[PDB]
């Protein structure tokens, strides 16, 4: 369907502009260059050169301050004679292929482990599983299975996860939203 | 000590190694029948099982020595030791998060604190020996792990119970993190250990990974001592900081324990400032004393941790100085300052406890001036030594004050304050100046003179320049002044051109900081010839500096001569990579940056205009905006969080700019040489070229922030609910000193004669009219979000945004520094025997005024409805400072 | 150490023996001294 | 004579490296003050 997918797309490029959905830095820079293929249609490298437009349509604004917007001008060369829908079902595909796609996520401050430092990370919760995501590299780290998962606990600053015998270690992060998490959490009551 | 265990395990190596004697006893003795016979068959049977004998007890011995593993099952036992107490860190985790777990009301809060510190104490002595006898002994390796993991598993018990009774969510949570970070950083610490084994043919690369892990226990060490001391702090308990002293005092009873590597001049500045520190907080606390008892806690706490870092500094002293005698001299008295400190700690900790006692409060007047006394003494042994830079020290402290100084005149011609005094112009001051300068130059010529020779000669050259800059700092505010306000331009170049003399003199005596008495052959006292040399080319712009304001054809001409100089002399220093100690944020650069939009507007303009005035406005532009730049290209770039490559890609980008603005500084001296319009189109497109690097620092600025957000608030909210805030909290800083009475007592009040009411007045004075002048601030700024001059739109928000940070700051810093000149204040009515301390805090209460009013002139101008009452108001600041100035002057002297 | 003379004496158990079987007196009895110092430096280390 | 003195001499500066190892970890300093011009001495009557 050219229309339903479009509209998919749609929702995925503003999941994107917002940042509720996470992407590498390569990804941001291919799907901004599909973004461009939708918007202009095909590329024309004497059309496209520097100081052209503000990437703030494009790109959220951790992002813009990247500077390769010349990269996605060389992702606009990746673009070539590729059609609107082409480019809709390659976004498509492209956002299914990556595993932060309707996962529910969200952004913590961790303890390193050893290192007394604070650092982003991504939390990314499914029906069945937990993910936990790189910042820059927006790596999946470690996987945890909901069945290995024994308890979990709420604050209103942090949170934590209680694995039992099967992990060692617990998982603390600060979390000012933690209780919607846990409510998610026990919303996955079907065993 | 021998062990019959041991000697049990080692004794089958004996067997193999007895009966390999056994087996070669008799080989060669049917050998030597060998040599008698050399062909019998029965001898070749014996002689292949006398070395099958050798062999098989070769093949037993060797294995023995693999199968030994000295020291890998004892650090196995410390695995499940730290499984076991990261376990209990699990669960109480829990707990405490849910509030469930009950405490112990038998035990106590603070007995428990004072367990759980002298347990990291124990663990921090042993890690530093621990990583040297990792490396030497392998047998070691398994004999310390038995005492490291034996005490986690009590100070984990002793960590849930004072967790459990923890008042505060936050502070109860956060002191199992560092336990788990302290027993993560011994697991890795484990796993570096057992994995190198002790073993030197393993390489270099596990012994990194090893002092990563010394780095890591140290890591530990701090956030186990910061986050429980405070907390004890908190309280009045005095007990392991008092035990802190003499724990600083027995390292002393060690006595020398090696040669050090740096030198005796080098530790013995490290001492003095710290000795000026310590002397100037426990005069604080006489301030707090009667007033706010309960501020003490954390103070001495501070100079516990300091007097350690004061035995550590003097613990290779001893050995450093050339005769024992003085080094001997030395170390006592550390500890004199050691059992006077500590009865004051244990005193004040009592009166937290008992904050309306007032005889223990007299107790603590007589030992902190017993102190004082000694303190004198722990100096007088170092002037008694030649070895020391010990007036360079005063020196550099007095002239950056010099400098703060002339950071108060700089900022009296920018906001407009520094009117005409009288009848004096430029033709009355211009010679005191001068002559001054010429008594300089004759102090430059014998600094390398007495490069080489004694002490005394060296430090009367050193007290006679700070005299000297004294002297011409004072007739530099007479000739500054003299121009008058109407044209403050002229001023900032004025004060500027001794400024930066002042900060090439600073750097002078940092030549001779490394070189006392020494020779001349080293190229640091070459640069002591060189560096005089670069001001002897200042002293003759300062020559040059009169004769360019005396005349009007040469005015911008001659100004900007100096410019240029001033500029190579910090782009030499800046090409050089130097981390500096301070961290900067990459937005007040980007600020720094777009103000070169600004300023290519005025410098072009300028010299469009063929203005000599317009030049100076410009060239005061100039030096004022690539100063503060090339410290924000060093600051900024050495901040953890920005990337170490792209770092060097803004310095390229940011020594070009001032390269590409130096060549526009060169042809804007051709504009002013020739007056044709096709040198002024020039400069329109060389402001481009500037604007094209600034457009890659721009770029580089911004792939270096290591922040989440590019702004971290919005610029116009905070900056205006802080500066209602701050409104009321100068006023409630004008009703502390009526609510001072005067002193009827006699044991609080160490002075009670009638200056008191001269300052009370001057201090009422500041206090009713700065109570004004943040309200002709507060209608300051809300005609600046009234009449929109700063600007709302988000992109010039990174540039407004550091001016509203410091639109907040200094609003804060004036109520800061009228909160400390009334701290003062209280403290002059009752005597504070500190006579630099009433002139430092109406300095700085000058020095904040003309901050705000910096700070307030950004983007605004100087005769606006407010701007005039910030002017007459801020004018009635001056005059009750510099009142208060010169009574603080006599004040406890 | 011991990997030392694990080598050399491991060699001197062929070193000695095939000189007696050719009937090389100096070169056994050069073998042989060698062999008494390979021992020397065997034992004391096997002490420590 | 000379090949026995460079023997002698080589241990004299094994002396002066273990007064230096011994006034570095000496609690007293009298003896290490001792042991300063221990070495010192040594030096005196070796080069003489």
């Amino acid at each position: 369907d050219p229309v339903q997918l479009n509209l998919l797309y749609v929702q995925a490029r503003d999941d994107i502009l917002n940042g509720s959905h996470p992407v590498s830095f390569d990804k941001a820079c291919e799907f901004a260059g599909f973004q461009c293929q939708i918007q202009f249609g095909p590329h024309n490298e004497q059309k496209h050169k520097a100081g052209f437009l503000d990437l703030k349509d494009f790109l959220p604004k951790e992002y813009v301050k990247q500077k390769g917007e010349r990269k996605i001008f060389q992702a606009h060369k990746n673009c070539g004679q590729m059609s609107e829908i082409e480019a809709k079902v390659r976004y498509v595909k492209l956002a299914r292929s990556l595993k932060t796609y309707g996962v529910s996520f969200f952004l913590v401050k961790e303890k390193m482990k050893g290192k007394n430092k604070l650092v982003p990370r991504l939390l990314g919760i499914t029906k069945e599983c937990v993910m936990r995501v790189d910042e820059k590299t927006k790596e999946v780290i470690q996987e945890w299975n909901l069945t290995n998962i024994k308890r979990w606990a709420a604050s209103p600053k942090s949170f934590t996860l209680d694995f039992g015998d099967y992990q060692d270690g617990y998982y603390s992060v600060q979390t000012t939203e933690g209780e919607q998490i846990a409510q998610l959490i026990a919303g996955y009551i079907d065993i | 000590q021998i062990s019959p265990e041991g000697r049990a395990a080692m004794e089958p190596i004996v067997i193999s190694a007895k009966t390999m004697l056994e087996s070669a006893g008799g080989l060669i003795q049917t050998a030597r029948a060998l040599a008698v016979n050399p062909r019998d068959p029965p001898s070749w049977s014996v002689l292949a099982g006398h070395s099958r004998t050798v062999s098989d007890s070769i093949k037993k011995l060797i294995t023995s020595m693999r199968d030994k593993a000295p020291g890998q099952l004892e650090c196995e036992t410390a695995i499940a030791a730290l499984n076991s107490c990261l376990r209990d860190l699990d669960q109480a985790s829990l707990a405490a998060v849910s509030q469930q777990l009950a405490p112990r009301e038998g035990i106590s809060q603070e007995a428990l604190h004072t367990q759980m510190l002298t347990a990291v104490q124990e663990i921090s002595h042993l890690i530093e020996p621990l990583a040297n006898a990792a490396r030497a002994e392998a047998s070691q390796l398994g004999h310390k792990v038995s005492q490291m993991a034996q005490y986690f598993e009590p100070l984990t018990l002793a960590a849930v119970g004072a967790a459990s009774k923890t008042l505060s969510h936050p502070q109860q949570m956060a002191l199992l993190d560092q336990t788990k970070t302290l027993a993560e950083s011994a697991l890795q610490l484990l796993y570096t250990a057992k994995e190198a084994g002790g073993n030197p043919k393993q390489a270099a690369h596990t012994q990194e990974a090893l002092e990563e892990a010394v780095q890591m226990m140290t890591e530990a060490v701090e956030d186990l001592t910061t986050t429980l001391n405070e907390a004890a702090s908190a309280a009045g308990v005095v007990g392991g900081m008092v035990d802190s002293i003499t724990q600083a005092i027995n390292q002393l009873d060690e006595g020398p324990m090696g040669e050090p590597e740096g030198s005796f001049v080098d530790y013995q500045t490290t001492m003095v400032r710290t000795a000026k520190a310590i002397a100037v907080t426990v005069q604080e606390m006489v301030t707090k004393s009667n007033t706010s008892p309960e501020e003490l806690g954390p103070l001495a706490n501070q100079l516990t941790s300091d007097y350690g870092r004061l035995a550590s500094e003097a613990k290779p002293a001893a050995v450093a100085a050339e005769n024992e005698e003085i080094g001997s001299h030395i170390k006592h008295r550390v500890q004199e300052l050691g059992h006077g400190c500590a009865a004051l700690v244990t005193k004040a900790g009592a009166l937290q406890c008992s904050p309306s006692d007032a005889y223990t409060k007299k107790e603590l007047i007589e030992c902190a001036r017993r102190v004082s006394e000694k303190v004198s003494h722990v100096l007088a042994a170092l002037q008694a030594g030649n070895r020391g830079t010990q007036a360079c020290i005063t020196a550099a402290s007095a002239v950056s004050g010099i400098i703060a100084d002339l950071d108060t005149t700089i900022m009296f011609a920018t906001a407009g304050t520094l009117n005409r005094e009288g009848t004096e112009t430029f033709a009355d001051h211009r010679e005191g100046i001068l002559k001054t300068a010429k008594v300089l130059v004759e102090d430059t010529k014998v600094l390398v003179q007495n490069a080489a020779g004694s002490q005394e000669k060296l430090a009367q050259a050193a007290q006679s320049s700070v005299a000297t800059i004294t002297r011409l700092a004072d007739v530099v505010k007479l000739g500054a002044a003299s121009l008058g306000a109407e044209d403050p331009e002229t001023q900032v170049v004025l004060i500027n051109a001794v400024k930066d003399v002042a900060k090439a003199l600073g750097d002078l005596i940092s030549a001779t900081k490394a070189a006392a008495g020494k020779v001349g052959d080293d190229p640091a006292v070459w640069q002591l010839k060189n560096s005089a040399k670069v001001m002897v080319t200042n002293v003759t712009s300062l020559l040059k500096t009169v004769k360019a304001v005396e005349d009007e054809a040469t005015k911008g001409t001659r100004a900007l001569e100096a410019t240029t100089e001033h500029i190579r002399q910090e782009l030499a220093v800046f090409c050089s990579p130097e981390p500096p100690a301070k961290t900067s944020t990459p937005e007040d650069f980007i600020r720094m940056t777009k103000g070169i939009t600004m300023a290519t507007a005025k410098a072009v303009a300028a010299g469009n205009s063929c203005r000599q005035e317009d030049v100076i406005a410009t060239a005061n532009l100039s030096r004022r905006a690539i100063a503060d730049m090339l410290r924000a290209c060093k600051e900024a770039a050495y901040h953890p969080e920005v990337a170490p490559d792209v770092r060097l890609r803004a310095l390229h980008y940011g020594r070009e700019c001032a390269n590409g603005y130096l060549e526009l500084l060169d042809h804007v001296l051709l504009t002013l040489q020739k007056p044709s319009p096709e040198l002024k189109q020039q400069l329109t497109g060389h402001s481009k070229r500037v604007a094209g690097s600034v457009t890659e620092l721009i770029q580089a600025a911004e792939a270096m922030k290591g922040t989440e957000w590019v702004d971290p608030e919005d610029p116009t909210v905070i900056a205006e609910n802080e500066l209602l805030g701050a409104a009321a909290a100068i006023e409630a800083a004008a009703k502390k000193l009526e609510q001072l009475k005067p002193r009827a007592k006699p044991k609080e009040a160490d002075e009670s004669l009638n200056f008191e009411e001269q300052i009370l007045e001057a201090a009422k004075s500041i206090a009713a009219a700065t109570s004004a002048l943040v309200k002709a601030a507060s209608a300051a700024q809300r005609e600046l979000v009234a009449q929109g001059k700063v600007g709302a739109i988000p992109a010039n928000a990174l540039d407004d945004g550091q001016w509203s940070q410091g639109l907040i700051s200094a609003a804060r810093m004036v109520a800061a520094a009228t909160n400390n000149l009334c701290e003062a204040a209280n403290a002059a009515v009752q005597g504070h025997a500190s006579q630099e301390k009433l002139i430092s805090s109406a300095k700085q209460v000058a020095a904040s005024t003309a901050q705000l009013l910096v700070a307030c002139k950004v983007k605004a101008d100087q005769d606006s409805e407010a701007m005039k009452r910030l002017q007459a108001a801020g004018n009635a600041v001056k005059r009750a400072s510099d009142n208060l100035v010169k009574a603080a002057q006599k004040a406890a002297a | 150490s011991v990997m030392e003379n694990s080598k050399v004496l491991g060699e001197a158990m062929t070193g000695i023996s095939q000189n007696a079987k050719n009937g090389n007196l100096p070169e056994f009895g050069d073998a042989i001294s060698t062999a008494s110092k390979a021992l020397c430096g065997f034992t004391e280390a096997a002490a420590q | 004579v000379l090949s026995a003195a460079t023997i002698v001499a080589k241990h004299t500066s094994a002396l002066c490296n273990s007064c230096r190892l011994a006034s570095a970890r000496t609690t007293n300093p009298t003896a290490k003050r001792q042991f300063v011009q221990s070495a010192k001495e040594v030096a005196n009557s070796t080069a003489n």
